[PDB]
DNA sequence: TCAGCATCTG
DNA sequence: CAGATGCTGA
């Protein structure tokens, strides 16, 4: 029986108040998240009432279902995918129970009238803290508030770190949720606290120090990188708010503010920058390696591919041969290794004689370690049945119970859990991670009559894993107290739209405005909002496609046979605009070689084209509804052979135009190396001519 | 044959034509593109200082020509309330919008509905040439991508020999010859 | 745009 | 050494 439906005495009180009334949910870092998930799944597992999953993720999907199935619920959860066709989803929506839908699926099987409404009791909403921007979450809780009664939203989240965002209020994501009431459960409670209390281990934490080589390494590896951000700062004062000193640059959010700051890089192109760009990443992920693996992994695998890298090119700068020589002179002399290893084996020889004078009338413990990623785990499988010194040499000569498991990988946090859960140690070793130390906390107080156990800390003198770990937590603080003060202070017209353009961010913000939306199945046209025009959506990056196949014209051929005036719109991006011009082409040709010249003759071969532009998605939701001031309401009821073709195909030539033209001369290069003069004579049409002259003689750019 | 509106003395545009001639006339329309083509100018800057400048202008047009061309060049950092007013009114009315971004764009558009009076045989020059060469054998979307990238202009294809053809790698010599021969044959008999 | 076939490349 | 996708025919 691994599920346990029961909940502790601290989360009865949040169910009682949850199922009267809803509202959001805010966990302390997974402080019962999934534990609330699991129980109001099971209240709801019946094929009468039909309970519709927001979003979810597959790997957490096929662990619920067998949690349900060990259980013995008498209907399983069913999941609709992509994997069917569109007739059979029919009757699996009309069955009833859980069903786990995906985020795309659900709003065209929605849109499309298609889904048994009138009888679902609700939608749970899972992972609530993804809806702050315009997303395709919102657009399933707008076109869910259409039931009178018994219509009720449940939005679970666990990451209070993300409502701490500038230019995002708490209130825009609530009115967005059409929920009124809101509960909080951090970790400042006194319900919480005085549970927690009674059922705590004993956390032994132990300060491992360095060798002084490490020190210097790390001090010259500083130094270099202040260089760098001085160097950096004095050729660009504008990103001067990102990279404010040298402490930001060793956090994590580092990159993301850099990448976030310099946008414009087709703008600020420039060589020096980009090479103290990759000098400050080499230099950020040199240190990563140094404490992360081992030294003689840093000097055969790191340091001697950058030196050959160096001298291939310009791929890592000239700027580090010639700089921090000392570097190069500690690292080969490193021989010894890291305190880390010692501390290690001290601790385990500890264990062992500790578990030695306690073997009498007394079992041992299952002690295992805990490792970052695969290769730590593998390493420190490898030195511990080999050695030190022979693992040193083993590396150098290779190029020229006590279990062993990561911690952070693509492997679910489940499957982790259940080993731990497999087997109950008795001294636990940590990386100092928040996340484990959580887990063995609730592990400790989900059994009160336990072993004690001891969790044991390893943080080095001023590393880079302590800094990250109290800047999380002073972070995840921060924000908690933020919320908690956030909290305490508290004839319509129809658009018919097209079924393959609701990927798209514009019937998101259609239906906000307070117009209603009426789609159907078509074959021609995006958009209509009157029977007398019909408007198709083009991104920068698809006109290109729809005007080199020619599948362009033959649409725009095929829409004004019937309506009256087909309209097309064009979405572009006022931060990178393309010009749509050639530079090293403009002289040398007669302006030809762009999409614009190809768009400029399909616009003037249909007289009744209208060509739209839009910088942003939210101007053309209001210009749709600024053209609908006075126009009806749509129904939606109303929804030798080898030369004369290539000769033919020549753009300014005709029937008679070719009989005329192959009757005085015989080569093609003859009238291509001759002018437009003898072309315009023959014949009496300059037009041609200009034509031809602008198709035979162009450059490319 | 273009016909430039004595209005428009102090243009940038104009100084930015040199494959079309142009003149000076008594025409109603700013530009005249041919016949049944008219083209006018009109900057952003202009609309925002002077609000009541293009209304007037569309309004003592009237409906003479068949196709009327409006092109406009976006000079503001937020287009946001000129281009949504320049759009409506380009729906009401009869005419086609143009987005600009320099007057040599202006320019170019000019150029190009200046000699585009061929046929419909658009069923980008990269399209163009891969739509006009694929009539013929041994020319594909790739092969005609590879010699535009390549060489940039059907004179030096032309020009070179056999041997210049078969140094280009995925398409091997024997689809290079055998483009060349369909190519150089004649189709009419000496006569 | 739909059945056979060979160049250079993996 | 051996199989990949545009030439050939309409």
């Amino acid at each position: 029986r691994i599920a346990m439906a029961p909940l502790l005495e601290y989360e009865r009180q949040l169910v009682l108040e949850l199922l009267d009334t809803d509202g959001l949910v805010v966990c302390a870092r997974g402080l019962g998240a999934d534990r609330l998930l699991y129980h109001f799944l099971q209240l709801h597992c019946h094929p009468a009432c039909l309970v519709l999953v927001l979003n979810t993720q597959p790997a957490e999907e096929e662990y619920f279902i067998n949690q349900l199935k060990i259980e013995g619920v008498e209907h399983l959860p069913r999941r609709v995918t992509n994997e069917i066709t569109s007739n059979s989803r029919y009757e699996v929506y009309t069955q009833g129970g859980v069903i786990f839908a995906t985020s795309r699926i659900l709003v065209v099987d929605f849109l499309t009238d298609r889904i048994p409404s009138d009888l679902i009791t609700g939608i749970l909403v899972y992972r609530a803290h993804r809806i702050i921007e315009s997303c395709q979450e919102a657009f399933i809780l707008r076109l869910f508030r259409q039931k009178n009664k018994r219509g009720f939203i449940k939005a679970f989240t666990d990451n209070a770190v993300a409502f701490d965002t500038g230019f995002c209020h708490v209130e825009r994501v609530m009115r967005n949720l059409f929920v009124r009431k809101l509960y909080l459960w951090p970790r400042f409670h006194v319900a919480v606290n005085s549970f927690l209390e009674q059922h705590k281990p004993e956390v032994v934490e132990i300060h491992v120090s360095m060798t002084p080589t490490m020190l210097a390494i790390q001090t010259a590896i500083l130094d270099i990188l202040n260089a760098c951000l001085k160097e950096l700062k004095c050729h660009n004062p504008s990103l001067e708010v990102e990279d404010l000193s040298l402490e930001n640059a060793i956090g994590k959010p580092f990159d993301k503010t850099i990448r976030h700051y310099l946008d414009p890089l087709w703008h600020q192109l420039g060589a020096k920058t980009k090479s103290l760009v990759q000098d400050l990443k080499i230099l950020r992920t040199l240190l990563q390696y140094l404490s992360q693996y081992d030294c003689v992994t840093f000097l055969n695998l790191l340091e001697s591919l950058r030196a050959t890298e160096k001298a291939f090119g310009q791929n890592s700068g000239w700027l580090f041969l010639d700089s921090s020589t000392s570097m190069f002179i500690n690292a080969r002399a490193r021989l010894e290794s890291n305190p880390k290893w010692e501390a290690l084996t001290e601790v385990l020889k500890e264990i062992e004689a500790e578990n030695k004078e306690s073997e009498a009338l007394g079992g041992p413990g299952q002690v295992l370690i805990c490792a970052s990623d695969d290769r730590t785990c593998s390493q420190l499988r490898d030195y511990i049945t080999l050695g030190a010194e022979a693992f040193l040499l083993r590396l150098y000569r290779k190029t020229f119970l006590t279990i062993i498991h990561p911690l952070l990988g693509c492997s679910d946090p489940y499957a982790l859990t259940r080993v731990l859960h497999e087997v109950e140690p008795r001294y636990v070793v940590l990386y100092d991670a928040e996340l484990t130390f959580v887990r063995q906390l609730e592990i400790y107080r989900a059994s009160r009559p336990g072993k004690p156990l001891r969790v044991y800390f390893l943080i080095y003198g001023g590393s880079t894993e302590e800094q990250r770990y109290l800047t999380a937590l002073r972070k995840e603080k921060e924000a908690f107290e933020k919320l908690i003060r956030e909290k305490a202070s508290m004839t319509q017209q129809s658009i018919v739209v097209d079924m393959r353009e609701f990927r798209s961010e514009l019937p998101s913000l259609i239906h906000r405005r307070g117009i209603d939306i009426e789609p159907v199945t078509l074959e021609v046209g995006d958009y209509i909002l009157t029977p007398e025009m019909c408007v198709e959506r083009k991104s920068i990056s698809d006109l290109i496609g729809s005007l080199n196949n020619g599948r362009l014209y033959s649409q725009c051929i095929s829409m004004s046979r019937y309506y009256k005036r087909p309209v097309l719109l064009i979405e572009f991006d006022p931060s990178k605009p393309f010009s749509l011009t050639s530079r090293g082409a403009l002289f040398q040709e007669i302006s030809s070689n762009d999409i614009s010249s190809k768009l400029t003759l399909l616009t003037l071969h249909f007289p009744r084209l209208r060509i739209l532009w839009c910088p942003s998605p939210h101007a053309t939701a209001e210009l749709f509804e600024e053209l609908k001031q006075s126009k009806p309401q749509p129904d939606a009821a109303t929804a030798n052979p080898g030369p004369q073709d290539f000769l033919l195909k020549m753009p300014g030539v005709n029937a008679k135009n070719c009989r005329s033209l192959m009757h005085h001369v015989k080569n093609i290069a003859e009238l291509a190396a001759l002018s437009q003069d003898e072309l315009t004579s023959i014949l009496g049409n300059a037009a041609n001519a200009k034509q031809l002259y602008d198709f035979i003689h162009t450059s490319f750019a | 044959s273009i016909i430039v509106s004595p209005r428009q003395r102090g243009n940038p545009v104009l100084k930015f034509v040199r494959n079309v001639p142009w003149e000076f006339g008594d025409v109603i329309p700013d530009y005249v593109l041919g016949q049944s083509t008219c083209a006018l100018f009109l900057s952003l800057r202009y609309h925002n200082l002077h609000p009541d400048y293009i209304h007037g202008r569309l309004q003592s047009l009237g409906k003479n020509f068949a196709l009327r061309v409006l092109l406009v060049q976006v000079d503001v950092k937020d287009p946001q309330q000129a281009l949504k007013e320049l759009a409506k009114m380009c729906i009401l009315a009869d005419c086609t919008l143009i987005l600009a971004w320099s007057p040599e764009e202006a320019g170019r558009y000019l150029e190009t509905y200046k000699a585009y009076e061929q046929k419909p045989a658009d069923l980008d020059f990269v399209s163009r040439v891969t739509e006009c060469l694929t009539t013929v054998k041994s020319v594909n979307k790739t092969d005609s991508q590879t010699l535009l990238t390549t060489f940039g202009s059907l004179e030096q294809l032309i020009a070179a020999s056999r041997e210049d053809l078969a140094l280009c790698p995925g398409l091997g010599p024997q689809k290079a010859r055998r483009l060349f021969d369909v190519l150089h044959e004649p189709f009419l008999k000496v006569p």
